[PDB]
């Protein structure tokens, strides 16, 4: 029943506060494999 | 059992006050019409709700102690026999 | 890797008050992929046999493939079935008289789980 | 080939504000890229017919490949054929033309990183530095070219993305991307550790003209269902239909000739990456 | 009650205890006695 | 990168990972084999 | 109460005419819940046994599943199998002959139920 | 011939790790149909014993259906059953020390295979 | 979570963070996945054109100064000096670019002015500065060394 000690809370735990989420997912791929630059349609490329 | 502890079955009955629960969410239910089953031949009617059903029951948002503190709003239960 | 395959599975469950007689549980189409017949006594009998099989629609083509004494109460089909022509699933029973032990009157439950003609290609 | 994502419940759906259409197609055109990228790359390290193995790469090894290409030689020396060029230019030294040949060599990344941290490499960037020939190269990080072919860091294979596969893929991981109906055998990385291993490795490859063949259409189909679950539901779909094949070229008649089971445009190049 | 909120978020009813201090008399000054605000929350979740 | 979010809420930024997923091949309904979208996400905290 | 289940099923038939050899009768994708397997002998064998098992789609791995000498003409696996890198159901048969006692030869009939590695989301 | 049957078939699979305890491994619905109760231990294990069965989602209603000990490794419960607000499937293990024989922790794999309480009519 | 730690800062440490950010690897050289660069554009090597990548490799300024008694970074500039590569660093007193990313000298953290810290910052002031709503765990410079 001890009234008003020192809290050690985070601005977390305190209800009046509402999270919100990203509308905007992020796609965590970004890497691009060199093979579009070997493949083509004439007779000397490697693809 | 509550009550048997402080056989016989019971009914609940209850008075309410002013937002004794508390509808959150929309009122707008969906309808989904499905003419496609079976090629189009048959049809399939579908109704969907998301709601937010809660007794009012409030908590406090610090350390300090209320009276409303983790009391139901406005309800007040009454309990009698089956009979 | 390449097959067709039965991609449309029913099942179904009717039941019948297990007294002398003969029932027409399930019905299925020719060229159906049964694939588990199961039979289930729910009380307590005291005197008879149920017997499970096959006959058709309308002519006296029947024979058990199935016979459940009194005491194991349970029963499945140890066979697979490709329904030519035989498109009734029946049961008789021969003896029996009223629940006993009970006082309560004795239910058979057959379930029939089988896959419809029909095929589909895949490849994996 | 092809793959799926189904929703949840749209009232799911706009619950965690998730745009199911727009996610979902943006991740399966990802996949997409990544299994057609897996599809070429399993055909062309599968089984090889000439593969130099050192325990690290190094222009050494290098040299040694675009030599048995320009020249056609094997391992042994059991002399197959000359390897086509990517690019076959001819320029006269002093007064005499010679036709010198580019290749193309793709390097795993450990791979790539060994043959950075390798002597000669370091020497080669020197030279080209005082000349001036591949600047651009050292700046950003890359390998440049050596003996006038590339030499590219393609990357590693894993779940994530493609890359120059190596023997830790599992073999059903990379018989997936076989055709089956386009190869004739199948040596994966696990087979090809134990096959050198009779007397963890990393493939790479030395590619000529037309080395991997690709046949049909090169673009996707994406198919939009917005009626699942009567509505509640969306499937969203990606399809694509692709021949591709390591140009082998087995034969017409009976006769034998030095092309017969030989991977026309490859020379694979095994090292150790750990 | 209805709480029509858009986006259907799960909500956040939220309520104020009743002011019940004695204010200030004559001439002090409102410092001398702050009164107290007091807020209570319930978190009400969807079901589908 | 900055986030600036109207009313200044805590945020909750969101990725989406790679489709690691073996899909069907040929005639072989889409269904069959259904993959997985995986969502990450994090939330940020206002400091004063 | 919230799982994730296999929602998509398919049922695989496949015949062989029962003399010395290997067939592969099902194909069956990675991650594929193979609920049943069951073969069936349609006739009368004089002398042999069939063994169903796994195999993979180019090397040899086959693994005896099940094994049905003559007389009892019908089995059912006792255990339930998910699909890793075994993508053949195949059956052998090392001793036959013909036909034997009927002139009329005799058949054997695989089916093989398996759900599809498949999953959907669903609470109750 | 003229019926309603359940369309509407689902496979769930749940693995634990074998030893003691209690898991909730299968959820069900009201009306579900379950067909196949299937129980799997993967690995050697020395003492125990498992027992399925059936309770509710929240209070006490444990009643185990099958009962393995350790020698066979494989079970099936021999029953049909209509889910009537016992809508857990669960294990548990009373006996069980570390894996034993392998130095590799045993599993246990549950497979349930049950159809959902829709219907529909169909006629053949 | 991934960090490399050297008794100095050599361009060695340097491309070895650029390779475990390009690949994926752990510390431990084990498989984590390519981290996101600052920039990513596509650079032709021969015919060939392969995506390069650039990050910003933030260096305290006593890791600046390490690096600037560094042989191989001597040799680096030699070589950048000789193609033409970016000029005016040396001469500017900056740390150029390494494997297309910018080395900078960020500072030291001091009470006056910002820069990346030392195990000398105080576990206090360093959590000072620290959220605790945002943390999963604390690790202060001391507690790192």
């Amino acid at each position: 029943e001890k009234l008003n000690n020192i809290n050690f809370n985070n601005i977390s735990n305190n209800p009046n506060l509402g999270i919100e989420v990203g509308r905007e997912i992020q796609n965590a791929s970004w890497v691009k494999s060199p093979f579009f630059s070997i493949t083509g349609t004439g007779a000397d490329r490697g693809v | 059992e509550k009550l048997n502890q402080e056989n016989k079955d019971i009914s609940i009955g209850c008075l309410i006050g002013a937002s004794a629960v508390l509808l959150a969410g929309s009122k707008e239910t969906r309808f989904y019409i499905d003419e496609t089953v079976d090629a189009g031949r048959k049809s399939l009617v579908g109704v969907d709700c998301l709601l937010g059903v809660s007794k009012a029951r409030y908590q406090s948002t610090d350390g300090v102690v209320t009276p409303y503190d983790n009391q139901d709003y406005a309800v007040i239960g009454l309990v009698s026999n089956m009979e | 890797m390449k097959q067709k395959v039965h991609s449309v599975s029913y099942l179904a469950k009717a039941e019948f008050e297990y007294k002398n007689g003969v029932y027409d549980l399930v019905a299925l189409p020719t060229g159906a992929e049964v694939i588990k017949i199961s039979l289930e006594v729910v009380g307590l009998p005291t005197a008879g046999h149920v017997s499970v099989g096959f006959k058709d629609e309308s002519k006296k083509n029947y024979s058990s493939i199935l016979t459940l004494p009194v005491n194991e109460t349970s029963g499945v089909v140890t066979k697979d079935y490709t329904v030519k022509s035989d498109k009734i699933v029946a049961a008789e029973v021969k003896d029996a008289l009223a629940e006993g032990s009970d006082g309560r009157p004795v239910k058979c439950v057959l379930r029939a789980l089988y896959f419809l003609p029909s095929v589909i290609e895949v490849e994996y | 080939f092809g793959n799926s994502l189904r929703s949840k419940i749209k009232a799911y759906s706009e619950l965690e504000r998730i745009d199911f259409i727009k996610e979902s197609v943006d991740s399966l055109t990802t996949w997409m890229n990544e299994e057609r990228d897996k599809r070429i790359v399993a055909s062309l390290t599968n089984d090889f017919t000439n593969y130099l193995y050192n325990a690290a790469m190094n222009v050494a090894t290098i040299r040694k490949a675009i030599f048995h290409a320009r020249n056609g030689l094997k391992a042994d020396n059991s002399k197959a054929f000359p390897i086509k060029p990517i690019r076959a230019t001819m320029q006269s030294v002093g007064n005499v033309v010679v036709q010198n040949t580019s290749y193309i060599i793709l390097l795993d990344s450990y791979q790539a990183n060994q043959l950075k941290a390798d002597s000669e490499f370091k020497e080669l960037r020197k030279l080209y530095a005082f000349a001036g020939e591949d600047k651009g190269m050292l700046y950003s990080g890359l390998l440049g070219v050596i003996d006038n072919c590339p030499v590219i860091d393609a990357g590693v294979w894993n779940k994530l993305n493609v890359g120059m596969p190596n023997s830790s893929i599992s073999d059903s991981d990379f018989t997936r991307y076989l055709n089956k109906a386009n190869v004739s055998n199948i040596v994966t990385p696990m087979q090809l550790k134990e096959k050198l291993n009779q007397e963890d490795i990393s493939i790479g490859c030395l590619i000529g003209a037309s080395a991997v063949l690709l046949a049909g259409s090169k673009e996707t189909r994406f198919y939009i269902d917005e009626t699942v679950d009567a509505g509640r539901k969306s499937l969203v779909g990606v399809d694509c239909l692709l021949g591709v094949s390591k140009a082998r070229y087995q034969s017409t008649d009976g006769v034998v000739t030095p092309y017969d089971n030989q991977d026309y445009a490859v020379i694979g190049l095994v090292s150790n990456m750990e | 009650r209805l709480f029509s909120v858009a986006s259907q978020q799960p909500f956040r009813p939220r309520i104020k205890a009743q002011l019940t201090g004695s204010g200030v008399s004559g001439n002090t000054d409102f410092e001398a006695n702050y009164d107290n605000l007091e807020i209570l929350s319930q978190t009400i979740y969807p079901d589908a």
